RNA sequence: AAUUAUUAAUCUUGAACGAGGAAUGCCUAGUAAGCAUGAUUCAUCAGAUUGUGCUGACUACGUCCCUGCCCUUUGUACACA
C-alpha cells in the first residue's frame, strides 16, 4: 500500500510471449532485477509495493 | 535401411542383457539402450536458499543435495528434448 | 506573466511525487495560454511527454465517433469544468488536474508468461509513462458515460470526476478502475 | 425510475424555489434535482433572479452552460 | 410512349429500432473516423465507383502465442503429390 522508489540503470531485453514485458535493473543502495509493464527508458523512476522478490534471468 | 552401425546400442561380445525400466512411462528397456542422466540438483533456489541461511542454528549451515540417477526409453527421451534428431553426417559424433 | 484560458498561472505547482515529475510537463515551452497547438508528438517514442497537460485531457474527450474531430468543442467543454472546479473548493483549478493526474493510475499489473512453459497471470510493475497514459484515459470514460441520457451536462460531470479523484474517494469511475487492477495484481504475486 | 419533475411552480412552492438563490453553484441541473423542477422553469427563475441582481455571474456565459453564484 | 406507380414539389399518416449472441473486418499520422463536393454512366434517374479537399484523436516504437509464406535438418509405402 505504501511506494518505495528505484532508479533503471540499463534495459536488459524483452519477455513474455507476445514480447510486451520489459527486463530492466534498478537500484534504490542495493541493485535488483524486475520485471516492468509499459514504455521504459534509463533514468526513469519505478514505484516498488514489494521490496523482497526478483524475476529471473533472460 | 541399416541406418546405424551399432544397431542402437553398444552391446558386443554377449547373448543377452538384463532390462530396466523408464522413469517417466514404465516400459522395459534393455539397459545397454537407455539413455542415462545422472543429476546433482539443490533442495530450493538461490531465493529461498538464503531465507533458510539466516533462520538456521549453527552459524554456518550448508544445505544438502539431491541425487537421482534418472533412465529414459527413446519414446519418453526426445519428446522431452534429451536428446534431438541430427543429420547424417552428425549422427557419429560423440563426446 | 502567461495564464492558461488567461485566469490561472501554473507558476506555483508541484507534482510532489518525485516519480512522476519528469512525465508530466507544467514548464517552458508546455507554458501556453490555449490548449491548441499544432505539435507533432507522435514522431518519436517519448516525445509524447512533452505535450502541455492540458491539450492531452482535451484530446481525449472527443471519442465514440460522434464526435471525432470536434476540437474547439473539446476545448470549450474543458474551460467551462475548470471554471466549476475553481468556483467549489477555491483553488487553482490546474492544480487540481494535477492531483487527480497523480492518483488515478494503477501502480502494478499482472500479465500472462510462460517462463518454463507453464502460464501464469503473475504480476509486474508500471512505468510512468503507462500510469499517467491511464490516468487520462480513465478520468474520460467516466465522465463520458456518466453524462449519457442524464440531465446533467458534460462539463459537469467532468468537473465532479476530477476533484473525486484527486481525493481518493470511492466514487469515481478511475479510484474503483484502478483498485480493481492492484486487487488482482496483490492476489497473483 | 421515472423522474416526475413539476412543470410549473405552485403558490406552496413559489417561496421555496427562491432560497436558491443562496447556493455556492447555480445551475439549471442543481435547481432542478433540489427541487424537482423542470428545466425549463429552472431556467425561468435563473433569468428573473439575475436581472434583479441577486445573483451574480460568475464567467461569461454560453448558450450551453450557465453557472452562477450568490452575491456578496 | 410514365400503368408494375422515371424523377422532383406541397399537405396528411407516423412502423421496427433504448447500442446489438456465437463469430468476424480495416487500420501506426495530416493516417483512423467524421463532413461534403467534381467527374463516369446520362433524353430523365447514385443510397455505386473513381478523384478532390475541410475538421482532426487515443495506442506501439514490439513479438513469434494464433494465421499465413519463406529457409535449414529429418521421415515417407505420397508424385493427379
Ligand atoms: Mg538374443
Ligand atoms: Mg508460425
Amino acid at each position: 500500500e505504501k511506494s518505495k522508489l528505484a532508479k533503471v540503470e540499463k534495459v536488459l531485453g524483452r519477455t513474455g510471449s507476445r514480447g510486451g514485458v520489459i527486463q530492466v535493473r534498478a537500484q534504490f543502495g542495493r541493485f535488483l532485477i524486475r520485471n516492468v509493464k509499459g514504455p521504459v527508458r534509463e533514468g526513469d523512476i519505478l514505484a516498488l509495493l514489494e521490496t523482497e522478490r526478483e524475476a529471473r534471468r533472460l | 535401411p541399416k541406418k546405424r552401425r551399432n544397431g542402437g546400442r553398444s552391446k558386443h561380445n554377449r547373448g543377452h542383457v538384463n532390462p530396466l525400466r523408464c522413469s517417466n512411462c514404465g516400459r522395459c528397456v534393455p539397459k545397454d539402450k537407455a539413455i542415462k542422466r545422472f543429476n546433482i540438483r539443490n533442495i530450493v533456489d538461490t531465493s529461498a536458499q538464503r531465507d533458510i541461511k539466516e533462520a538456521s542454528v549453527y552459524s554456518t549451515f550448508q544445505l544438502p543435495k539431491l541425487y537421482i540417477k534418472q533412465c529414459y526409453c527413446v519414446s519418453c527421451a526426445i519428446h522431452s528434448r534429451f536428446v534431438r534428431v541430427r543429420s547424417r553426417e552428425q549422427r557419429r559424433v560423440r563426446k | 506573466d502567461i495564464k492558461l484560458f488567461k485566469k490561472w498561472s501554473y507558476e506555483e505547482i508541484n507534482i510532489a511525487d518525485l516519480s512522476l515529475v519528469d512525465c508530466i510537463a507544467v514548464s517552458q515551452k508546455a507554458c501556453v495560454y490555449t490548449p491548441h497547438t499544432a505539435g507533432r508528438y507522435q514522431k518519436k517514442r517519448f516525445r509524447k511527454a512533452l505535450c502541455p497537460i492540458v491539450e492531452r485531457l482535451v484530446n481525449s474527450m472527443m471519442m465514440h465517433g460522434r464526435n471525432n474531430g470536434k476540437k474547439l468543442k473539446a476545448i470549450r467543454i474543458v474551460a467551462y469544468a475548470f471554471e466549476i472546479i475553481h468556483l467549489m473548493t477555491g483553488e487553482n483549478p490546474l492544480q487540481v488536474f494535477v492531483n487527480a493526474v497523480q492518483k488515478g493510475g494503477p501502480r502494478e499489473d499482472s500479465t500472462r508468461i510462460g517462463s518454463a512453459g507453464v502460464v501464469r497471470r503473475q504480476a509486474v510493475d508500471v512505468s510512468p509513462l503507462r500510469r499517467v497514459n491511464q490516468a487520462i484515459y480513465l478520468i474520460c470514460t467516466g465522465a463520458r458515460n456518466a453524462a449519457f441520457r442524464n440531465i446533467k451536462s458534460i462539463s459537469e460531470c467532468l468537473a465532479e470526476e476530477i476533484i473525486n479523484c484527486a481525493n481518493e474517494s470511492s466514487s469515481s469511475y478511475a479510484i474503483k478502475k484502478k483498485d480493481e487492477i492492484e486487487r488482482v495484481a496483490k492476489a497473483n504475486r | 425510475e421515472k423522474l416526475n419533475h413539476a412543470v410549473f411552480i405552485d403558490k406552496s412552492l413559489h417561496s421555496k424555489i427562491l432560497e436558491c438563490k443562496n447556493m455556492k453553484v447555480i445551475t439549471p441541473s442543481a435547481i432542478a434535482e433540489k427541487y424537482k423542477v423542470n428545466l425549463s422553469v429552472a431556467r425561468a427563475v435563473i433569468n428573473h433572479l439575475a436581472d434583479k441582481k441577486l445573483i451574480a455571474e460568475v464567467c461569461v456565459q454560453s448558450h450551453s452552460q450557465k453557472l452562477y453564484t450568490k452575491v456578496a
